[PDB]
RNA sequence: GAGCUGUACGUAAGCGUUGAUCCAGAGAUUUCCGAAUGGGGGAACCCACUAUCUUUAGUCGGAUAGUAUCCUUACGUGAAUACAUAGCGUGAGGAAGGCAGACCCAGGGAACUGAAACAUCUAAGUACCUGGAGGAAGAGAAAGAAAAAUCGAUUUCCUGAGUAGCGGCGAGCGAAACGGAAAGAGCCCAAACCAAGAAGCUUGCUUCUUGGGGUUGUAGGACACUCUAUACGGAGUUACAAAAGAAAGUUAUAAAUGAAGCGGUCUGGAAAGGCCCGCCAAAGACGGUAACAGCCCGGUAGUUGAAAUGGCUUUCCCUCCAGAGUGGAUCCUGAGUACGACGGAACACGUGAAAUUCCGUCGGAAUCCGGGAGGACCAUCUCCCAAGGCUAAAUACUCCCUAGUGACCGAUAGUGAACCAGUACCGUGAGGGAAAGGUGAAAAGCACCCCGGAAGGGGAGUGAAACAGUUCCUGAAACCGUGUGCCUA
RNA sequence: GGGUAGCGGAGAAAUUCCAAUCGAACUUGGAGAUAGCUGGUUCUCUCCGAAAUAGCUUUAGGGCUAGCCUCGAGGUAAAGA
RNA sequence: AGGUUCGUGGUAGGAGAGCGUUCUAAGGGCGGUGAAGUCAGACCGGAAGGACUGGUGGAGCGCUUAGAAGUGAGAAUGCCGGUAUGAGUAGCGAAAGAAGGGUGAGAAUCCCUUCCACCGAAUAUCUAAGGUUUCCUGAGGAAGGCUCGUCCGCUCAGGGUUAGUCGGGACCUAAGCCGAGGCCGAUAGGCGUAGGCGAUGGACAACAGGUAGAGAUUCCUGUACCAGUGCUAAUUGUUUAAC
RNA sequence: UAGGAAGAGUAGUACUGCCCGUACCGCAAACCGACACAGGUAGAUGAGGAGAGAAUCCUAAGGUGAGCGAGAGAACUCUCGU
RNA sequence: ACUCGGUGAAAUUAUAGUACCUGUGAAGAUGCAGGUUACCCGCGACAGGACGGAAAGACCCCGUGGAGCUUUACUGCAACC
């Protein structure tokens, strides 16, 4: 996808529209992501030998990869991204700042 | 293989008439005649049509 | 280029930037049955022989290779029976079976039905069975079509034309040439003769093989002489002879890059919608994203990319090559053939005044001073040269693969089958043959309390909605109930 | 445990049996056989409106021509009642 | 456009004008401030039909002018689905049960005890065929069981079948079947010799006990037999030739 | 007997012996009959009294009480007795 | 069979508030006319009617329907001479 683990994101759509967040885990087979503080769920758990109390649990849900924009690691705005060859590595580029993300 | 082995005729269809016209299906068959010839530099027992016998063969 | 160990949740144990999972080309491995092929057999099983090796103290056990039948061929052995043949053995090559329920060639070949009955006729050379194929098959270079003049190998399409004809002259069946187009291409033998060899001895001769020569109707060739030519030139694996090897280019089978709004505000669970502003465009195809997006995502136009394998096109290489003329002694030009009688079939043509083609059975020519046709046949004329063979394109079809299209269907429709469908089920068997789609944007799939053994409820909670609660969007009618205004013994 | 198969087989013979089927088994195909016979054929209004007869017919509960209905167009030395 | 006159029952049937359904094209619109569909109303037109308002629903659909049709159902002993009436009706598939304890949320129906009754050339015990896990143990009670069920040939999870001698093959053949060459025949194929398959028959070596969840001539304990092999110890034979 | 043949038997010891079936029902609720169906299904064994007997009646070993009940005791129908 | 507890079908069916007599009518009426009777709802019984249910009458006729059989019907074919 174009976002990958441990990025920065900005919520473009939604409920949570505005936020921003880090991403925790990426489902590419079915194009969701997962972004800490972003669209939090409460979820009814009978007692376990996981979490052995049970109760309502407050988590996080995956959000589709469209409604999420790179942050700039310097300009700190939400950009498209275009990839240049620079060395030996493909990287990606801000297509604002005109800038190497990575 | 009930066929003459040279020139190797045998049985075809076709009708059988009466007055009136009726038809009916019939065969023609060949004279075919079981004969001692030389297949090679050996004899054997054939058949072969009178047709191919009347001139060529050697019995 | 960052996650992964399928559907398919989950638990467990692990692996990946020292670059995994994944995608494309090329390799390796590939149990048993099945043509099934060492023998047998009731499908996926049973039992071997011969060589070489291996284990044990030795029986017992294990590994590898070979071992079916028929056809062609080479060698060897070898009967009645003397030579020899049959037979037997070994080796080397080849075949066998399947299918795309299509297309085409051949062998065999119905009936219902129509004729307002029915037998000739029709249906129909159809259905079906069987055998051969090929990517196409079949046909094909005039013993042709014609007719005051000519054309010039096949095939397919338009016309001719429902014409000319056939027909219990009923029902019906039904052309062809000329004319206009698509596509176009021509060639090898046999025989006269030459050269060599071999067999018979047909005993100095014929007849067998090989090589050369040569293929046509104004007749052509052999044969005689002139001219040139043995690679100067020409041709080629699609016929015309056949088998290889290189290089360049292109294409197919993975991919890369790729412009422009997080614009403000309203409603809302959510904005891609409304109102107000911008921008890109060789890109306003399509799909997704919480509602209807050229500017959010995958992408699109444009421009690039191939280690490996395949195809195609050129060039090289390689391979193979006599063609003009003038003569008219003698010679050659497809024999049980062409034709005819008899019995059938195919020709639009049902025996008819019946030409033309094929089959079975009998009879049976001429050969250049020759033979065939022009719808009985004769004469004249005109056109042609049978009884040997090969040949691309234009034509037919689709089990498939790639890219697309539709005033085609939308779950009783469209395939029988949108769902683990030729399944469940029925039948001894061949065979017949269903029903069955939809939670939500996201499982956030209802912690906890209460009645109950549970099922099932009532709260509480999630959600925009629970009267969306795992046959779950909507939710008609029949049909079954509870309550009630008016009437009724 | 085996053999005989439908234009066939078996029958101490009854048209008897051949997978609950037999004056000619079952299955698939020709095939949507053919049916001058019976049944069925789906929205509305406006104008007109029959026949159940003659002739022929392998014809008689079928057909064909004429007669009778409807729509359109014509011509008059006006022909209809 | 207005008059005048004459008309306006209708089956088979002829002629005309229209309504509504799906799709296409152009124009012009509606719609999360709620589309289609569905429900209910005392509205409009000459008919087929058409609006308006409210509930439910939760995403698409009208209008105009043209065009094209899988174009309108009450009947076919029509096809498929759903649901009635008969009706709490017929039936509940040959037979002897009773009481006391137990279990359990729950007992005529499950377990135990006692008494009674039935079969007994069988309704007892083996074993071929056929079936194919129905067998044992622990859990269970939605559906199946013509009632009930705590039970079950039912559901779930784990188990369970041991052979030199038993039955079959590695042994034999009958009927019948296949069949190298062969004979016959439009094709396909039919018949048949050598050879080979094929028991329902022939030949062939093991008995008695024990086994408390499920196997027993198979496992175990005693005592055997059949066929072979090696190793020891004696005997004997060698090409007028042991065997 | 034709043939093959220098090894052979004897006694004792110890070792070797493959593949398939094997559960359970089996006059039956497990097989053939659409059913937990008054039908059908080869063979072996099959006790006592009385008896010719495998007839008949009552019993042994062994196996069963049959997958809807209780209570009333009308017509009528069925199977029985006088 | 009947009453009680458990379980629980089917053929049939245009909608039904479903009397009798004499008549009428497609000529034999629960439903039409004129009269005569008759409070509403059931349970156990019996079969006169609903031209009761079941099976598109096997008899009879018709169709230019079919099939099996016969012969000195017609036209054929095998086989044999
Ligand atoms: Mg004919
Ligand atoms: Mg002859
Ligand atoms: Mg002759
Ligand atoms: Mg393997
Ligand atoms: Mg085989
Ligand atoms: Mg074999
Ligand atoms: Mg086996
Ligand atoms: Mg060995
Ligand atoms: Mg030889
Ligand atoms: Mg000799
Ligand atoms: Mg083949
Ligand atoms: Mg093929
Ligand atoms: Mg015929
Ligand atoms: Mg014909
Ligand atoms: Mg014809
Ligand atoms: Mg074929
Ligand atoms: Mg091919
Ligand atoms: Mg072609
Ligand atoms: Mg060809
Ligand atoms: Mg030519
Ligand atoms: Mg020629
Ligand atoms: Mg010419
Ligand atoms: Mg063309
Ligand atoms: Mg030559
Ligand atoms: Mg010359
Ligand atoms: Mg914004
Ligand atoms: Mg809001
Ligand atoms: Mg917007
Ligand atoms: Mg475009
Ligand atoms: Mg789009
Ligand atoms: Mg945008
Ligand atoms: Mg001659
Ligand atoms: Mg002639
Ligand atoms: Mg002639
Ligand atoms: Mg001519
Ligand atoms: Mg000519
Ligand atoms: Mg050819
Ligand atoms: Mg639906
Ligand atoms: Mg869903
Ligand atoms: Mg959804
Ligand atoms: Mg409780
Ligand atoms: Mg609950
Ligand atoms: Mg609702
Ligand atoms: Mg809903
Ligand atoms: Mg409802
Ligand atoms: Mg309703
Ligand atoms: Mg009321
Ligand atoms: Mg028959
Ligand atoms: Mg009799
Ligand atoms: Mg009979
Ligand atoms: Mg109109
Ligand atoms: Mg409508
Ligand atoms: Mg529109
Ligand atoms: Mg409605
Ligand atoms: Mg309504
Ligand atoms: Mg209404
Ligand atoms: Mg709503
Ligand atoms: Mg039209
Ligand atoms: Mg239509
Ligand atoms: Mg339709
Ligand atoms: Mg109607
Ligand atoms: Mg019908
Ligand atoms: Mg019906
Ligand atoms: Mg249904
Ligand atoms: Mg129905
Ligand atoms: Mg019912
Ligand atoms: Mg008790
Ligand atoms: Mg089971
Ligand atoms: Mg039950
Ligand atoms: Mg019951
Ligand atoms: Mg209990
Ligand atoms: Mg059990
Ligand atoms: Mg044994
Ligand atoms: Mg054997
Ligand atoms: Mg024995
Ligand atoms: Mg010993
Ligand atoms: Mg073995
Ligand atoms: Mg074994
Ligand atoms: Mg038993
Ligand atoms: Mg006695
Ligand atoms: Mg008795
Ligand atoms: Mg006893
Ligand atoms: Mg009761
Ligand atoms: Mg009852
Ligand atoms: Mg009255
Ligand atoms: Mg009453
Ligand atoms: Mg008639
Ligand atoms: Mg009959």
């Amino acid at each position: 996808m174009h976002v990958k683990k441990g990025d920065k994101v900005k919520v473009i759509t939604g409920k949570d529209k505005g936020k921003s967040g880090k991403v925790l885990a990426a489902f590419p087979k079915k194009d969701r992501v997962l972004i800490e503080g972003i669209n939090m769920v409460k979820k009814h758990t009978k007692p376990s030998n996981i979490n052995p109390q049970g109760g309502i649990l407050n988590v996080e849900a995956p959000i589709h990869v469209s409604n999420v924009m790179l942050i700039d690691p310097k300009t700190g705005e939400p950009t498209r991204v275009g990839y240049e060859v620079k060395g030996d590595k493909k990287v990606r580029v801000a297509k604002k700042s005109g800038e190497v993300i990575d | 293989a009930k066929e003459c082995v040279i020139t190797g005729r045998k049985s075809r269809s076709g009708n059988k008439r009466s007055h009136a016209m009726n038809s009916s299906k019939r065969t023609w068959k060949a004279n075919l005649q079981k004969v001692r010839i030389l297949v090679n530099g050996k004899p054997k027992k054939v058949w072969v049509s009178a047709r191919a016998l009347k001139s060529g063969k050697v019995e």
